[PDB]
């Protein structure tokens, strides 16, 4: 990945304004509703048969904040993202058994939740850069699946 | 397949946002060509291919009027969109991969413009519906 | 959707290759987990996940048994595979993207085993068929 | 990408024995028939109205061989594939206007035609290496689309 100075600034600015506490639970919530096979990994969080049940689940909200904080290291390490995420990749594959396609799906849900929060500030060029970032992190998260 | 619940959810949402179809197409098509520039191959015959240009604008109207049609033909998208399928299949030969791309762009545009209406339940049903629109446009291809 | 021509091509091909379904199934799942190792996530509960194993062999039987079911139910895959769809949806939670991967591997398997029978015309129809099977399996998903 | 010696070996082996005049036409014809929207680019090739016209079409035949021989430069440059293909990429985007998803589809046809030729010798590991190479080539062909 070659990043432009404009891409760095866009990504940098998005994560400095982002409210992890608002976006994380909504993005994970939306994913388990729009793509319910992602519920595979949230057994004992309580009952997730219902959108209200999902959006009110505390355990889902706390995991959506954790995943979103997991993006920080990529912002910090923009030219070394594959390596930064290697052990996280290895964990998802060998310990958690998370299908990596789920990463793409959550990524899109994050993009859509951010879009509703930023409004017309989420320009075409902003979406480009942001999706570019998520895509590179997603590729990374999928790298150590052996 | 779309359940009654899905159909109801799409029609209620379109009831609320349909008035903005033209703005939605311009925005979504602009996003498509910017974020996914390989889609520009299909517009090589226009003078240029730029975000919110006269040609993108006018097409955006036409594409969303196609979505409008689909909401109205939601009980039978295959029959409802057959002429559009013939055009896309025989004249344009748009690879169906691209419909998934535009569909994503549409959802992002609606989130930006209708945050309160575009709930996770609205979103699952519209995503189901657009996947069905994509499959119906692909009906005459092979 | 599948035309009567598509339906006849799938039936004629399955008439020809169905007695080797078990072998087909072994080979295809074997290819799936070697070439697409992320798919092994769904089999973490097995003693192991390696090509041609007894578990892969038995699973191949079960999967191609499902394809034989789909061939017999080709006129209404939605209805025909509903029970299987509910299993993949609630019990197994298999992301639909993986059906696309295993469909490719089935096509590769059949090409290797039945190159004379697997003509381009057979291929277009069986591909349309397998995409329909994938869509039918996702019917209970959301 | 980082190739293993065994992968290099498998690819070199496949390509040493490749009957290009046989595989080339088969793969492009199959692609035109299974994925008929790829015919967008070949209106000057004559008759494609049905499977039989396509399989009998000598212009598709010659073009198939050409596309297949287009993979040769990647075999000769396995650690430089994205740069080796930059001009071809730019060609397909700026002058031919070919949708790069079509590359993936052709690739899959090539893989399925080669599987027919090799039979039992097209093992899972051989398929792994071959698709990996084709995926890396396809990435490079879609790289210069701006
Ligand atoms: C954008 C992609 C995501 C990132 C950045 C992310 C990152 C992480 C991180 C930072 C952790 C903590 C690991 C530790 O405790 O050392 C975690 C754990 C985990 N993630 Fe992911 N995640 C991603 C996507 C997802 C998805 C899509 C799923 C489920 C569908 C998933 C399921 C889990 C689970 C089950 C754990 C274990 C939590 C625990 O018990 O600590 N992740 N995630
Ligand atoms: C949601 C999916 C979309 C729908 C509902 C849709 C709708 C339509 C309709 C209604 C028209 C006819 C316009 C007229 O009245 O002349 C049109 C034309 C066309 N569409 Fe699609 N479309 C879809 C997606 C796509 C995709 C994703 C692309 C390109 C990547 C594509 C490329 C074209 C082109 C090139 C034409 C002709 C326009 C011209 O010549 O200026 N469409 N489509
Ligand atoms: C061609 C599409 C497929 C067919 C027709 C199909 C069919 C089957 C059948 C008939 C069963 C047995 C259900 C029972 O317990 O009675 C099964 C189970 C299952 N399938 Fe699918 N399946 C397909 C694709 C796959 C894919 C792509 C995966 C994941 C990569 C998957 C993962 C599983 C798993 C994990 C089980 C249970 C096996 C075990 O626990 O040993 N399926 N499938
Ligand atoms: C592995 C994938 C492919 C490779 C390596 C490849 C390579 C080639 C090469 C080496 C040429 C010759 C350049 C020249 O003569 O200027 C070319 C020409 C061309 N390619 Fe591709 N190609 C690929 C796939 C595609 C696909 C899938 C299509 C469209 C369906 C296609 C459409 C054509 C066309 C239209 C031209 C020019 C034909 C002419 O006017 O003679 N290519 N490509
Ligand atoms: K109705
Ligand atoms: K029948």
């Amino acid at each position: 990945v070659e990043w432009t100075d404009k891409e760095r600034s866009i990504i940098s600015d998005i994560f400095s304004h982002m409210d992890y506490d608002d976006i994380g639970p909504k993005a994970l919530s939306r994913c388990l509703i729009v793509y319910p096979w992602t519920q595979r990994h949230f057994s004992g969080f309580g009952n997730l048969y219902n959108a209200e049940a999902i959006i009110g689940n505390a355990n889902v909200a706390a995991h959506g904040i954790k995943v979103l904080h997991g993006l920080d290291r990529g912002v910090k390490n923009m030219d070394n993202i594959a390596a930064t995420y290697a052990d996280l990749s290895t964990l998802h594959s060998e310990k958690l058994h998370v299908d990596p396609d789920n990463f793409k799906l959550l990524s899109d849900c994050i993009t859509i939740v951010l879009a509703a929060k930023m409004g017309h500030a989420f320009t075409a060029e902003t979406q480009g850069a942001f999706q570019k970032f998520l895509a590179v992190v997603v590729s990374a998260l999928g790298k150590q699946y052996h | 397949s779309l359940s009654d619940k899905d159909k109801a959810a799409v029609r209620a949402l379109w009831s609320k946002i349909g008035k903005s179809a033209d703005a939605i197409g311009n925005d979504a098509l602009s996003r498509m060509i910017v974020v996914y520039p390989q889609t520009k191959t299909y517009f090589s015959h226009w003078p240029d291919v730029t975000p919110g240009s006269p040609h993108i604008k006018a097409h955006g109207k036409k594409v969303m009027g196609g979505i409008a049609l689909a909401v109205s033909k939601i009980d039978d998208l295959k029959t409802g969109l057959m002429e559009l399928s013939e055009q896309h299949a025989y004249k344009l030969r748009v690879d169906p991969a691209n419909f998934k791309i535009l569909n994503h762009c549409i959802l992002v545009v609606i989130s930006t413009m209708f945050p309160k209406e575009f709930t996770p339940e609205a979103h699952v049903s519209l995503d189901k519906f657009l996947s069905g629109v994509a499959l119906a446009l692909a009906e005459r291809y092979r």
